[PDB]
């Protein structure tokens, strides 16, 4: 047996590490947390510190209400009884109005006023954290790349809750809080549209989404097989090709007749991922809006 | 023909079969006895698949397609126009499959790196197998394998997954596409990470690793590091697959009927089965 | 309609972010060469990318990409064949020469820093205050190679200071002297440390570094690539 580099044979540990201060307003840093041997052995040992601030806070909050708004409503279904709360946990669901409110915010709370007030504390919640990921770059000095990609994913989001709804006149086309009713609304929205499978951004979200698991599994191997020279200080060999980048890059000229760079693999990366929820995004939002049934204009060809 | 790098690597061995005789390359291509077994594979397979259109009757790529024996031949040979083109396409492809995964051995033996890729490989070729094999013969019908055609193939996915209703409902399946869609949020996150800290701001100098640690623990409280990524990205990928095929060698196997139905265990626990309220009473 | 717009313009897109994809992916390596070392005749349809920039912390300067390639060390290997497409073969020892997969590539002779300016990689002895926090601790133990004989012993871990790993043992030969081994290249086991890579007489050739505190990217690139050499290079001499 070769070592393999999966889990790390020894640890070893020094001074908790605060990190890079560049300008971090460092009156907003927790202190570190504690250390994990477990996490450790695949990863780094070290927990935070963490970035509070308040903006954090308010992300934070706004997210505990969007999550409590909805398991109140769930202790209401199953009549305060803790042990039909955990018996039907995946059954209950905070459901969005009825299709006769329209896009009116007068629902009843138990008819999908609540719904409205989860989804308000969900919307503050996910962008004040997308202005965390470009606030924590640029503090740092860094590009926006980050906060770019999560903005790939709140596309889908806002889609799927929020422009779709708006743009087919009711509430009541968005998703419900509900561990099975979220499949089951999931399910229904093909069967609806005549089948997701026929809608062409369905398939290039499959593509991507697939891809992304081809290329990690490409990328991560390809890291760990020349580990043994430095692989993973990526930013280095950037700066400063060494014989690990040209190693990867010659395994995949001799494989299939082409390669990446060490900065380029990750601009692969990037785009392979983002693209699943941009084009996934774009396939949903057409979706009933301009297109009633993919079947139907698969055979127009459009 | 060369990277400018690339001829210090260009040296003998590494091979698995037939010493000297197939190592050189083509252009960027090694070759190897595999690169060979894979021409030979690829090469079958393609012919059968352009026979298989002249049977059928097109040549248009959308409407292709190259059907498994039907139910009724069970686990035996069929006319080839019948689905025994299918039997040897599918021995061509796993043929080809292997040899790739091989060759890739080949070339990690000559560069002196270690054999993640094609390990992480043989995965992907284990999930077709399941689908096109282990499955098939579990369930003791070719039949039941998915058919080569763009189009058809998804028929056969939509078809196999209602048979059982709403297939979400198959738990492996769930932590398949659970895998699937945290790999994604990796993926994005990772090349996200290096490309933030290799492209920074207007003028100012490239950030480092520790720039990169300190990014995600002002996020989220955590680093991973960045061997931790790789690893993380690899085994999120791989898991996805290995559930995946798990989810499919259940399916019509050991469980048969509607995946929702599977969880009434939990409902049905005597502790809880029968007090009134909630959804289920 | 809106939707065949939008899967034609989406093509229009992709076809035009592979191009920049690749062309991003010809920053390094390219043009492309003949055996020789001359530009080949056909470098693909592909064109390279406008040149960029990379500010260097520390004073270290930049680097532009593309820009002119070359290897600025000999590479003692002779053509096999009278075309091209086949091996090279070494024309001295390719484990001392480093090439094939004993290669090295000539990194700045400089440490790697860490955002502090400070030397990334450190013996743990020179490191405030690390220290083997989990798993076997291989300070002391004997080193075999792959020939079953023991090489030397451990005496001291290199450490990546703002990552916290492992990245070298530190090992002493019969004559007093050390040199690195590469983590991802030893088995710690309970008695022992296990180099299969390389048998006990190849440890003397291990490429040495210059101070006995830090190691510069050139002597990481011929340490690792020496012993990763040895897989191939030992192999008549292993033997599990
Ligand atoms: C994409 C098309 C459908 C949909 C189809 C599917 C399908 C199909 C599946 C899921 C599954 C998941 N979906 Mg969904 N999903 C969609 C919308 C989303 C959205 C959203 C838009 O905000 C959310 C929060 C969820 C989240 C969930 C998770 C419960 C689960 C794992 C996801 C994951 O690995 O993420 C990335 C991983 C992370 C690091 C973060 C996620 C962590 C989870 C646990 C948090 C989610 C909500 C949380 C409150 C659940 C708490 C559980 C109990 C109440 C204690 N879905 C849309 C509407 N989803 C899978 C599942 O297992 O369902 C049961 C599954 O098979
Ligand atoms: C994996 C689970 C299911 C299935 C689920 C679905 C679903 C659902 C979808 C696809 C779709 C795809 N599937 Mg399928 N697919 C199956 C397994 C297969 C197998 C196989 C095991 O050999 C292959 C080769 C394909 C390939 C195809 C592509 C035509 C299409 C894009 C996939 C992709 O980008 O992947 C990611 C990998 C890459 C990005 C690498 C690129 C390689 C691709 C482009 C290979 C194309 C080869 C194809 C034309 C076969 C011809 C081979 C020649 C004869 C040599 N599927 C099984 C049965 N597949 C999507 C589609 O739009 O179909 C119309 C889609 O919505
Ligand atoms: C029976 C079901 C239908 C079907 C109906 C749907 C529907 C409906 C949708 C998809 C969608 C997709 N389907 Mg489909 N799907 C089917 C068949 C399949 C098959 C297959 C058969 O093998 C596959 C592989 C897929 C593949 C997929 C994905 C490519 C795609 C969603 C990608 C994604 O990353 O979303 C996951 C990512 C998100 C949901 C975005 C997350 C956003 C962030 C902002 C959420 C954060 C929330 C946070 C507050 C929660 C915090 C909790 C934590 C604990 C911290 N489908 C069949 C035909 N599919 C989606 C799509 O885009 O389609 C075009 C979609 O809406
Ligand atoms: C209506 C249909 C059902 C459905 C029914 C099924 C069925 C049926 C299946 C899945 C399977 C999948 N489903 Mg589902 N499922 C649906 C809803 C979804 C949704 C969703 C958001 O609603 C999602 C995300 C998923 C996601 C999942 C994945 C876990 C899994 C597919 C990936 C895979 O197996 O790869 C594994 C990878 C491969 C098989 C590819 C291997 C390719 C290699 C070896 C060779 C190819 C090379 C060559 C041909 C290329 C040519 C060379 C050129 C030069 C390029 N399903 C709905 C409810 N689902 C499948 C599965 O798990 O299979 C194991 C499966 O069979
Ligand atoms: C490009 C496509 C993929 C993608 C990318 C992506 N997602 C993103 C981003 C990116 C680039 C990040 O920048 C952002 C992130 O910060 O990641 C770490 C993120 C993110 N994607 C997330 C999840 C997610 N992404 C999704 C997937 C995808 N995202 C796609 C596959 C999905 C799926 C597949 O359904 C999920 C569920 C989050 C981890 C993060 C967004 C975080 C967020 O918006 O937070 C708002 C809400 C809160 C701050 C708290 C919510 C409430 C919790 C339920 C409470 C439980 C824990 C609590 C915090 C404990 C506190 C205790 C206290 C009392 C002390
Ligand atoms: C296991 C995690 C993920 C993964 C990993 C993975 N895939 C890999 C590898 C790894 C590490 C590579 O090393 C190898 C590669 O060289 O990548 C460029 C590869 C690879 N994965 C590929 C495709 C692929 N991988 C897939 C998925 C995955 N691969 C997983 C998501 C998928 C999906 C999701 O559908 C596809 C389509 C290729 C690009 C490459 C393998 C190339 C190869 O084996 O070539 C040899 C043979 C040929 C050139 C073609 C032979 C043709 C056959 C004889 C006839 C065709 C028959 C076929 C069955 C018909 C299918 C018709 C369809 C409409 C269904
Ligand atoms: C940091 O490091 C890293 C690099 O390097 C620096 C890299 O390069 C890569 C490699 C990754 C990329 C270059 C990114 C782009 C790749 C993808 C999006 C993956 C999908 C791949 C394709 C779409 C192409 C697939 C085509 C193939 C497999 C080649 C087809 C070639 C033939 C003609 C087949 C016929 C038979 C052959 C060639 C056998 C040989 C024998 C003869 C020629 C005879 C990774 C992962 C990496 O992490
Ligand atoms: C133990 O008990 C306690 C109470 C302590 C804790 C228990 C809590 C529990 C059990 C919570 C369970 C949570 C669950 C199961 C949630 C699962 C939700 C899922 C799966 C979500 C999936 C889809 C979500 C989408 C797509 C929603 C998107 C929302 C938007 C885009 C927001 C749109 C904004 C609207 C409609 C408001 C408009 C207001 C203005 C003016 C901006
Ligand atoms: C080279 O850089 C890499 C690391 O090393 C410095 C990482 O740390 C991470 C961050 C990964 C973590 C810890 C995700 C865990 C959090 C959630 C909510 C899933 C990425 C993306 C990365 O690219
Ligand atoms: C997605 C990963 C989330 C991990 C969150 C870890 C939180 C660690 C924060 C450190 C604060 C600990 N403490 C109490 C010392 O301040
Ligand atoms: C995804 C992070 C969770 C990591 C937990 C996994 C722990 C595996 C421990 C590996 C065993 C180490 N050992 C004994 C070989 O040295
Ligand atoms: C980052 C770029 C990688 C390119 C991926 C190529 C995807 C081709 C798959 C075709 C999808 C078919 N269709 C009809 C659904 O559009
Ligand atoms: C989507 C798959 C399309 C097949 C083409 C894949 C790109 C392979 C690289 C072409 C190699 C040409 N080369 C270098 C020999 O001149
Ligand atoms: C979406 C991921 C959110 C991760 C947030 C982790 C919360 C940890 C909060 C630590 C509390 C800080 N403090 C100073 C009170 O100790
Ligand atoms: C979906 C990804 C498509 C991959 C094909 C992109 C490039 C293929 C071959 C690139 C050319 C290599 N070359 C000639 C520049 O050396
Ligand atoms: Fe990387």
């Amino acid at each position: 047996a070769e070592y393999q580099n999966i889990f790390s044979q020894v640890q070893v540990r020094g001074p908790a590490d605060l990190g890079m201060t560049e300008d971090v307003n460092l009156a907003n840093r927790s202190g570190v947390g504690p250390f994990s041997t477990l996490l450790g052995w695949f990863g780094n040992a070290q927990l935070g510190p963490i970035y509070l601030g308040s903006l954090g806070v308010l992300s934070l909050f706004s997210g505990l209400m969007w999550f409590f708004t909805i398991g109140i409503w769930f202790w209401y279904q199953a009549g305060w009884n803790p042990a039909v709360f955990l018996r039907d946990l995946f059954f209950f669901s905070l459901e969005p109005p009825a299709p006769e409110y329209g896009l009116s915010f007068a629902a009843p709370l138990k008819e999908g006023g609540l719904w409205l007030i989860a989804s308000f504390f969900m919307f503050v919640a996910v962008w004040s954290w997308w202005g965390r990921t470009y606030l924590r770059a640029q503090a740092l000095g860094m590009g926006k790349h980050t906060a770019w990609a999560f903005l790939s994913a709140i596309w889908l989001w806002m889609v799927l809750g929020f422009i779709r709804p708006i743009l087919m006149g009711s509430w009541s086309e968005a998703v419900p809080y509900g561990i099975f009713s979220h499949l089951d609304w999931t399910n229904n929205f093909s069967l609806v549209h005549g089948n997701l499978f026929y809608n062409p951004f369905h398939g290039l979200s499959i593509a991507f989404l697939y891809g992304s698991a081809l290329l990690f599994a490409m990328h991560g191997a390809t890291i760990l097989a020349v580990s043994r020279f430095g692989g993973e200080r990526e930013l280095e060999q950037i700066a400063d090709r060494g014989t690990a980048a040209e190693r990867a890059a010659l395994f995949w000229r001799w494989t299939m007749g082409f390669n990446a760079t060490m900065e380029g693999i990750h601009r692969w990366a990037i785009w392979m991922a983002v693209l699943v929820t941009l084009t996934g995004g774009i396939g949903i939002l057409l979706s009933g809006t301009v297109v009633d049934n993919w079947y139907v204009w698969g055979q127009n060809h459009g | 023909a060369l990277l400018s790098f690339e001829r210090k690597y260009r040296v003998p061995g590494g091979t698995l079969v037939g010493g000297n005789l197939f190592d050189f390359w083509v252009g960027p291509f090694y070759v190897g006895f595999f690169g060979v077994a894979t021409f030979f594979f690829a090469a079958l397979g393609i012919i059968l698949i352009a026979w298989s259109a002249v049977l059928q009757g097109t040549w248009n790529p959308q409407l292709i397609s190259v059907y498994p024996p039907a139910l009724e031949y069970g686990l035996g040979g069929a006319p080839l126009a019948k689905g025994g083109l299918w039997q040897i396409i599918t021995i061509c492809a796993t043929g080809a499959f292997v040899s790739w995964a091989l060759r890739e051995v080949e070339i990690c033996r000559k560069l002196g790196i270690g054999y993640h890729i094609p390990f992480a490989f043989a995965f992907a070729i284990l999930a077709y197998l399941t689908l096109v094999l282990f499955r098939p013969v579990m369930m003791g019908a070719w039949g039941y394998a998915f058919p080569y055609g763009i189009w058809t193939h998804l028929d056969w996915v939509s078809n196999t997954g209602y048979t059982y209703g709403n297939f979400h409902y198959n738990p492996a399946h769930m932590i398949a596409i659970s895998f699937f869609f945290t790999n994604a949020l990796a993926l994005a996150l990772h090349g996200a990470l290096v490309l933030s800290a290799a492209n920074p701001e207007k003028g100012k100098e490239m950030r480092t690793p520790d720039h990169e640690d300190t990014f995600f623990r002002d996020l989220v409280g955590y680093s991973i590091g960045t061997l931790g990524i790789h690893r993380l990205g690899l085994l999120l990928s791989l898991s996805a697959v290995f559930f995946s095929a798990l989810c499919m060698i259940i399916t019509g196997t050991i469980w048969f009927d509607q995946w929702v139905d599977w969880w009434q265990w939990w409902v049905k626990l005597p502790w809880w089965a029968n007090i009134p309220g909630g959804i289920n009473g | 309609d809106l939707a065949s717009l939008a899967i034609y313009s989406f093509w229009i897109f992709l076809a035009g972010l592979i191009y920049y994809l690749q062309t991003e992916n010809m920053r390094e390596g390219y043009p492309l060469e003949n055996e020789d070392g001359t530009p080949a005749a056909n470098q693909g349809p592909f064109p390279l990318p406008k040149p960029k920039t990379f500010i260097l912390p520390h004073g270290r300067g930049t680097l532009t990409v593309p820009g002119p390639e070359s290897e600025d060390r000999p590479i003692a290997l002779a053509r096999t064949a009278v075309s091209e497409g086949f091996p090279h073969a070494p024309t001295g020892d390719p484990m001392k020469d480093g090439v094939g997969p004993a290669s090295w590539v000539a990194r700045r002779d400089l440490p790697e820093l860490d955002g502090h300016g400070h030397n990334k990689i450190k013996p743990m002895k020179a490191a405030a205050g690390f220290h083997v926090s989990a798993g076997k601790n291989p300070i002391g133990l004997p080193v075999r190679g792959c020939d079953l004989e023991i090489a030397g012993k451990v005496v001291d871990i290199w450490v990546d200071i703002p990552e916290q790993m492992a990245r070298f043992l530190e090992v002493e030969l019969k004559d007093g002297s050390t040199r690195l081994l590469p983590m991802q290249m030893v088995k710690v086991q309970s008695n022992r440390v296990h180099v299969n890579a390389l048998s006990s007489d190849l440890f003397a050739g291990i490429p040495t570094i210059k101070s006995p505190t830090e190691v510069t990217l050139l002597e990481e690139d011929k340490i690792c690539g020496y012993v990763a050499g040895g897989l191939m290079y030992a192999a008549p001499k292993r033997k599990s």
